[PDB]
């Protein structure tokens, strides 16, 4: 129940469950598999 | 983009990984297998300690020079001290095992030389000293060091000459048996994959080797120039498959 | 649902003959060996839930910190400027026995922190302080000053109360492992003098208490009190209950030269 | 003895045999760890489980 | 650093050695890196003894 | 949900041998390189969730 | 004809027969089973050897005189040294495994005694020096020869007061853990199976040990007269479904 | 009605309602009857 109008005063936001490592870990532009040679 | 190659083996807890390999030979084209109870004798239940058996130990290395001859090694010997595998070894009356044999060595594109990898089923060496003499036990079960064919005849120990193979027959001959060749212009390591070879469906691992491991320098080893005349070859062994049976005291064995 | 009606018996079964060597203790009965009325149990058992037996607050810890001019103080946690605990549930006695008739044991802890103040010398007045009291996980910076950067408390919860008002926050079930050992016959490690029996499976955090006003004229002594109750507890593996008293935090070490614990009779075997 | 870009490389020597490249324990939190981004991270928290990965670039 | 749950060891060693090709000389490096692996769990936050302060920064 | 089963390997396809160089960190785990047994996470990370981190 | 009374356990390659039980006892009503990957934790495969280290080590046996006060062994530690099972356990990281103990003391219908056989989950001793003295590494394991309760108070050792439990309990109290009696006039042998008791799924064998066995005289032995004034007492323990974890080089522990 | 988010903050638990003393009275291997004779 939010007890005031605006949104700034409602409690803190509830888990992202978003996760993706991939821009950060393999921001490659032509894909790698792994197993497969890395330098073709 | 998968090579010849490149390969990795993973067996237990141990991973090696090559990028420089000639395919693997895989002895008599079979692969090592568990010990069937149609072909069972012994009524004994069998211990398959699995990953911590089946892991892969590196021998002490070697060091080829211009005059190395070359170096043998019997399995199940060489393994006598390696972690728990050793221990079942000399803890059960039985046990039967096969191997993956890795043999490694790398220099540059300016080195030649030429190793030849051969797994003998059932060496039994010669004594030098010709007639019947044997060859006493201790000389037959050098462990990890192996046998330095170009250390000098000892006595009560095997005959060491290259050309004959330590039995009589000739070295151009070895292709026989299952094998690989490590030429530093090619190849880096050699493989070879045994299967449990016996007659009888499993034996003792003490008093019986069931196969030598050979590596011998037949291209001499050339350096190029003002290079350290030698390169050191690893060997690193997993047992594979393996089973122990017939669990009691714990074996006391010469020397 | 307490008593069946039983009757005169002249059987070949006896359910009062049993064989203790086994190790089970048999069911018996009144009614297996006189003859019995119906009654009914009107009770279950309710208040001796392990939820109710460890679910009340107990007194775990008192310190004591004070509110004075730090001026020329040259080891604040020595004049009791700041104070810390690592928490603990068997140094006061009383709620322990209670633990240890269990091996392991699982729970959320609900703290309630009393804090009184006391003037023992002439003040013209009370002042009104509030406490702060920092929850310091292990390999947090520990404070070093009343007033240090680690009272900034960016990471670690702390929560601030007025003395004489009272705290109350719950922690979750915070053990590394799947329970808590109230026992444990180990070392940390195979080292040859290493301690005995403390572990680190009953670690449950360390607070440090301050009182945040600067000093007024005169001194005050704030007393802190810490309260712990069990919430969803599960229990595991019952013991023999604590006979002899206890000497130390987490060994099971008993005094030299102790009392005899079980009462001598004035009197006989025989004797009522 | 001062922070410098060599402490990142682990050198190798021609022609050893059989020795030893480099050694350390595992505490995360401490140590050669304790700067990296990892361990600067595990450092924000109490606990860790879990695996870690180890390579090594040759140069 | 907790003794009870300390983590091991991690060691580096010839397998056969390092050969340079003619003309080439000295020492050569290897880089090396630490990640966590998808498996990873931290739990328990709290503040880092990685960073302090005596007085308070002003612009 | 952390690691699955995985038996010995002998293979052409090697999952550990990685270029650096091209910027990625290569998603590797126990099991490319060891023999490994099934476990679940028993996890959720909602503890490190940067709402979480910044929140207090 | 089945009768309470006598048994027969196989285990492994070993067999134990007697014709003169008292049931036994269960732990918690509970039998040993193996590691559930629900409940694991370490992502390593584990290692089970089976029947060779599941059957039955025979620890050397003790005798029980007027004047005994009692025996405490700890598990794995008893164990220690026991052929396979023992290597084992120094071997891996990590290893886990439950117990069928079998306490064997045999007498004739004129004496008399009676000991109390039990198994105490996470037995922390207490220092007789009082205060926060620990009891050191080397008093909390002395391997196949246990603690003899009717030994010397010694320096960083365990306190050795048997109406004490050797913790602040009392003897009496000691009924509410698994146990069984060996009543010279009914019983002459004990039987108790013990499943893994633990808070994390696996564990160290060597720092931590998790049951004490204990045996206690309770009345007194009374022998025939002009009889010897003593018995021996037996105690053969078997581990069962052992598994062993993280394999590598052999750990070292004081003394 | 919980007002707060996570478990650990809920009042206490509710009455096991299980009890079941055999794994402490009656641990042994063989099932024994009251009545029929202990040691047979």
């Amino acid at each position: 129940i939010n007890y005031y109008k605006d949104a700034a005063s409602t409690s803190s936001a509830g888990q992202s469950l978003s996760m993706d490592p991939s821009k950060f870990t393999e921001p490659v532009k032509d894909l790698m598999l792994k197993g497969a040679p890395a330098l073709n | 983009g998968y090579s010849d190659r490149v390969q990795q083996i993973t067996l237990g807890n141990s991973t090696i990984t090559t990028q420089e390999a000639a395919n693997a030979v895989v002895c008599y084209a079979e692969w090592p297998e568990y010990l069937p109870d149609v072909d069972a004798s012994d009524v004994n239940k069998t211990s398959k300690p699995d990953t911590s058996v089946c892991r892969f130990y590196t021998l002490d290395s070697k060091t080829w020079t211009t005059g190395s001859k070359g170096w043998c090694w019997k399995l199940p010997d060489a393994l006598k001290d390696m972690g728990v595998f050793g221990q079942n070894m000399f803890f059960h009356s039985l046990g039967r095992s096969g191997y993956t044999v890795h043999v490694q060595c790398n220099a540059t594109k300016f080195h030649s030389g030429c190793l030849l990898v051969v797994v003998i089923p059932e060496h039994q060496l010669a004594s030098h000293e010709g007639g019947n003499v044997s060859v006493k036990y201790t000389f037959t079960h050098p462990g990890e060091r192996g046998i330095d064919l170009s250390s000098a005849n000892e006595v009560g120990g095997p005959v060491k000459d290259v050309l004959y193979n330590m039995n009589g027959t000739l070295l151009g001959n070895l292709l026989i048996f299952p094998h690989q060749f490590i030429n530093l212009r090619t190849n880096n390591t050699a493989t070879i994959v045994i299967p449990y070879i016996n007659s009888v469906p499993i034996d003792s691992m003490t008093r019986h080797n069931n196969v030598s491991l050979m590596v011998i320098p037949i291209a001499p080893l050339t350096v190029p120039t003002g290079a350290t005349p030698s390169l050191p070859i690893t060997v690193t062994i997993a047992p594979m498959c393996t089973e122990f049976s017939g669990i009691r005291s714990k074996s006391i064995v010469p020397q | 649902t307490a008593s069946i009606s039983s009757g005169p018996k002249h059987t070949q079964k006896v359910p009062i003959l049993t064989a203790n060597e086994t190790g089970a203790t048999m069911p018996v009965l009144p009614s297996d060996s006189i003859e019995t009325r119906t009654t009914y149990m009107h009770f279950n058992g309710s208040e001796t839930d392990v939820e109710c037996f460890l679910g009340r607050a107990a007194c775990v810890h008192v310190t004591e910190i004070q509110n004075k001019d730090a001026t020329g103080i040259d080891n604040h946690r020595e004049a009791k400027l700041f104070n810390d605990w690592k928490i603990n549930l068997s140094s006061l006695v009383q709620l322990r026995k209670k633990l240890e008739l269990f091996t392991y044991v699982r729970f959320d802890s609900e703290y309630t922190i009393l804090a009184t103040a006391s003037q023992p010398d002439s003040a013209n007045y009370s002042s009104n302080l509030v406490v702060q009291a920092m929850y310091v996980p292990p390999g947090a910076p520990n404070p070093k000053e009343w007033d240090d950067y680690t009272w900034q408390s960016a990471s670690n919860p702390s929560v601030f109360f007025k003395v004489g008002d009272t705290s109350r926050f719950s922690v979750p079930y915070v053990g590394l492992a799947s329970a808590y050992n109230c026992f444990y016959d180990g070392y940390s490690h195979d080292d040859a003098e290493t301690q005995y029996g403390i572990t680190v499976l009953a670690h449950m955090g360390s607070m440090a208490f301050r009182i945040v006003n600067e000093h007024d004229e005169h001194k005050t002594l704030v007393k802190i009190r810490v309260y712990h109750r069990a919430k969803h507890v599960e229990a595991w593996i019952p013991r023999a209950p604590r006979a002899l008293p206890y000497t130390s935090i987490g060994r099971t070490n008993y005094p030299k030269n102790t009392e005899p614990v079980i009462k001598k009779r004035k009197g006989d075997i025989k004797s009522y | 003895t001062k922070d410098e870009v060599n402490s990142y490389l682990i050198p190798l020597n021609a022609n050893r045999q059989n020795e030893q490249v480099f050694g350390t324990n595992l505490f995360i939190g401490d140590g050669v760890f304790k700067t990296t981004l990892l361990g600067e991270i595990v450092q924000y928290y109490t606990h860790w489980s879990g695996s870690l990965r180890f390579s090594l670039m040759y140069t | 650093p907790d003794t009870y749950t300390s983590a091991g060891f991690l060691s580096c060693w010839y397998q056969t050695s390092l050969i340079l090709p003619p003309e080439t000389t000295g020492q050569v490096y290897l880089l090396s890196f630490i990640s966590a692996c998808p498996d990873f769990k931290l739990r328990l936050m709290k503040d880092t003894q990685t960073i302090s302060q005596t007085v308070a920064l002003t612009e």
